């Protein structure tokens, strides 16, 4: 999962 | 509920393209298209200064300036072609980004950072601007190196001074996901850790969630589901998220880390309120996100899990696909179905192998 | 007059950035009015589209301008509006012959030449030129000299600036000959004389036909400085121009001196008529000099004629008229009043150079 | 007399 | 090596600035010994030029240094020196395989490239291009595609650089290779096949032979990868260079993929001669692999060959050999080890851009 | 007692002359014969800096480096031969002007300065220093108003800073002389006493003593002979200025001061001090200037008042010859002699041509 | 096996 | 008489 920014 | 300003500047250079080939109906035709939308547009300064430019030249090439002009080289002709020329291209990569074209968006945001150099006393943020925009750009597309590089020199210049502690705090943001993304854990969590003090201290609510969220997925990363869970709660504390597509993330988190913990019970508390936000929000992915849940966890379906996952392969969430199928490979082995476990070992691979391919052309 | 409507650009200048907008569109259409006569200068247009470009960021289709100082064209446009805002206001002065104010200012815009991206050299011998004549009227010769020759050698690059480039050679010419080398000054005008006249320019030969004649003047060879003050009045233009007031004048002046008074007296009421013409009382007080010394001698209107010439701050002409005067009363034999022009004559000497403007 | 130009 | 001597010069450049005029001195002569050698890089020379231009301000020949930051040269030369100082030490971090550190002394010497009097752009084709090979080696593939672009685009420029233009195109290849991107990286081969042959480069003739095997291989074009790596082994400079055990293992690697394993085991002995040959730990467990996969199977020596390549960080290679012995059991149908060789490829994935170093 | 670093500069530029004519003999000849003087010169940071760079493009030409080397076009070459051209065009210039060739040396001066634009990180008193040695070699030559012109646009920039008090006031210096010698003598006077003002709360001792002479010769001008004989002793105060050569001129002042007022008694005190000085110093200038002030006052003669007039004349000093001459023919109005009064004012108002007239070419 | 070069 | 500086 990718993060958030 | 604001029209997004990169479409408008879409139109904007797409009024340019008409003025230089003379055409005066599709010219006029993008010009209204355009004042409509001025002001509903997302407030920029740029988009007004890029169409005050493109309406003086309009005016040169049809309006005869009340049909008595001049030629239309002179002095000035020389700024203002630089300036528009620059604002084409920014616009053109703010587009393509818009879009998710990350490879495009980097060429142009690359020619006009080239042409910023040349405009007089353009000032140390502009440059960061470019710096950071590029960075993103590279981290969409998984290039992780590039990436730290280019959102550090932003860093250094936002970091020069006080005004910009907003700023500089979103480029840890965005260093602090690629080292998640690399793996480089370990480094990952001090970096949030020392970004999380500098957001509390000066109290800046969305950074400070976001850090939280993100500590989150360092820890699920690392294994340990305790303190993941801990935290992913943490950045649901905070009001404004429970309110941004955004927030599907952590609801999605939170279920995926409960449902990998034996708490089916709170779990499916997620499940239904991330399903909820899914098309609320119209979000497909999320809603293929949580089915895989379901048909995992509850009331299990692998050939329904295999083809959520296939439709998250042709949105070419690689990076996403990989670690999925990684959990769904581990589950099956821990219950013993090795065939099973082998087979989405082996598509979790192959997605690796997408995200070096890039999923978009290059020149 | 060209200097007139540059300096309206500039009140329109001045009413945008005080915020006002409806004396910013008078001056507006004012301009445009003037500009449809397409009466050459494409640097008034080039300005005015500068400055439209403003007016519009700053009243016109414009909801929110707390946006406007931040924008990223306010840099470039600031240059060149501040540039060509110095230059008129330089072209401005000059024509009021404030010479150390235009000089002021068309080095203010003079150092804004290389921020500026595709200017290319001619723009930088403009100003090589209009500063160096400016210098010239306030008899700085050698500056003079050396910013119009600048301006020569880069018009010499272009068969298209030949014009130009005689011009330049002009004013190295009449500052030679205020710098009395006479010799040098001959030698230059003759020189500029051929390719004026290969090129056929009518304006340029006369002017150089003229200003032989003050050199030969000067010298002292009367008859060849008379021939060529007749070649210049040969050329129609010229009788009819302000300009003849120097020819016609110095025709009466030159003919008195040799023995010819009648044809010198004629000369005298043509210059008398020009004079109320052009309403151009240095010419006239010029010209009541000559009269009433070769015609009706009467040393006390001599002397209130040339206080005339002092209070406009004439020296460099007080101080040779003073001279002349001062010569004839000696070949006379009165040294009392030779040796009074005399100090005159040394008196506007040492106020050549005094300036008369503020500096 | 100054030149003329 | 060259990158030897560059270092030396950063090491003078370091005792001057300690103000120790001895140890300077030594660098100097062992630079001058070096240098006679007329082995090509002026850089290294124009470096040794500035070098001694500031060692004699320091210390030879001058009464008094207390004007020494002071003099005017000093703002000049302090760009040169940083920049060939920057650029130097670039070269030796590549030397050492320390890519990120590389890159950052790049980068620093490529921003003083506007600010130099006269380089023209084959200078800024050399920064595009090192800094793309660096970026290259640690796995950042689109960027890498993007510098070296720019840098054959200027070599493409001249006759003069076909070269150079050609050796741009193949870092292009072989990125579009490890990518992933076969038959664009196939069609960029031969196209610049076609004109490192219309000149007759030896070297990268031969390279672009061996790149094309390693595309069909992947491909699964086996017997037209196995022509093309015989092509290149032809080349009899290869055979010598370090650079051939890629093609020998390569060819061992693909002839035991097919049938034809007592031909693979001649490579594989001439394999392991020039492994001993070049002191290549690397090449020497490689072929460890292809002995006791093919010959006197024994998977735990399998395991620990694989794990001193994974100790290197040749994580991209420890990817693709992990890969494929799992294929290898699974097609004998051994599923358990299968699986857990796809398991250290995947966790070999991962690593690829872990980075290994500081950065 | 050292050597004129003028000079010093016009044997670097003959060194560089010879060495882009490859001329082994000359070149070395030179070089020997400016390490010899490099020290004894007038210490100049400038001259060594120069020094520095014909010695390295000397070991290119001739020295092959010890026989082994490359073409002399390299990288550095570029920045070195703006910087050698720089100082050529700078020490030429400094060498016409202690020549007092004023037109040759502002031709130099004027290269050398667009020169110092394309050097990179030039500070800005070099600038400053420029347009104060273009200004005063305007002032040589009696172009008052751009030597006015040029000198502000050093003093703008020396009163920047603190650290340029001094260079400020020397500024201040040549604007008031400008002044002076343009006869705004009111300005002048106001101007002087700012000056003075400045000079006195820093405590700098020789411009407050230039500061007063120069206010006695204004007063003087004015005809105001008693307060400019307050002036002049108190400038003959300071004590330095006896041992200057610069001094002359305070004695001479009070010479012809005195002798202009009945005072022929303390006159013939300077007149016997000056006539001291004049040859102390080696100055014919003021030995012939004390001189007339003998022939006009002490036992008088005009046959010979007019030949040593006529020595300061083919020096070229019309400014001051036109002055002098001035006085004599106001005297001997004063006497009731007209004749020989108005043959001085002839003589005056010819010097005043010549000062117009620039004793020397132009291109 | 990367490329060579 | 020119001034001093
Ligand atoms: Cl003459
Ligand atoms: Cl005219
Ligand atoms: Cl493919
Ligand atoms: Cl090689
Ligand atoms: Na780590
Ligand atoms: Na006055």
């Amino acid at each position: 999962q990718k993060g958030m920014y | 509920k604001k029209v997004p300003s990169p479409y408008v500047g879409n139109l904007l250079n797409k009024w340019h393209d008409y003025i230089m080939q003379e055409k005066v109906h599709e010219s006029i035709e993008k010009r209204t298209e355009i004042k409509q939308l001025l002001s509903q547009a997302e407030d920029n300064k740029d988009l007004v200064d890029y169409f005050i430019l493109l309406d003086h030249r309009h005016s040169l090439c049809f309006d005869q300036e009340a049909s008595m002009g001049d030629v239309v080289n002179m002095l000035s002709k020389g700024s203002h072609d630089l300036l528009i020329n620059f604002y084409f291209e920014l616009f053109a990569g703010d587009y393509e980004f818009f879009k998710k074209n990350y490879v495009k968006a980097i060429s142009f945001y690359e020619k006009a950072e080239q042409k910023l150099s040349s405009i007089p006393n353009i000032e140390e943020t502009k440059f960061a601007e470019f710096h950071y925009k590029i960075g993103v750009a590279y981290y969409e597309i998984d290039q992780h190196l590039v990436s730290v590089n280019k959102v550090t020199k932003a860093r250094d210049i936002y970091k020069k001074s006080d005004m910009w502690n907003l700023e500089a705090i979103q480029c840890s943001l965005v260093v602090g996901i690629n080292l998640y993304d690399m793996g480089r854990l370990d480094d990952a969590d001090a970096y949030f850790r020392d970004a999380l003090t500098e957001a509390l201290d000066h109290g800046y609510d969305k950074p400070i969630t976001k850090i939280y969220h993100n500590l989150g997925l360092v820890h699920w990363q690392k294994g340990s589901l305790e303190l993941a869970l801990h935290y992913f709660r943490e950045a649901y504390s905070h009001e404004w998220l429970r309110d941004s597509p955004k927030g599907q993330q952590t609801v999605y988190m939170l279920s995926r880390v409960l449902y990998t913990m034996g708490q089916n019970e709170e779990a499916y508390h997620w499940y239904e309120l991330g399903i909820e936000m899914a098309r609320k929000f119209d979000d497909h992915e999320y809603k293929a996100k949580h089915d895989i849940l379901y048909h995992l966890y509850e009331q299990p379906s692998i050939d329904e899990v295999k083809q959520s996952l296939a439709f998250l392969e042709e949105r070419n969430l690689w990076p996403d696909v990989s670690k999925i199928a990684k959990g769904i490979s581990e589950l099956y082995e821990k219950k013993g179905d090795l065939v099973t476990s082998h087979e989405f070992l082996k598509r979790a691979f192959y997605a690796k192998e997408q995200i070096q391919r890039i999923t978009e052309a290059l020149g």
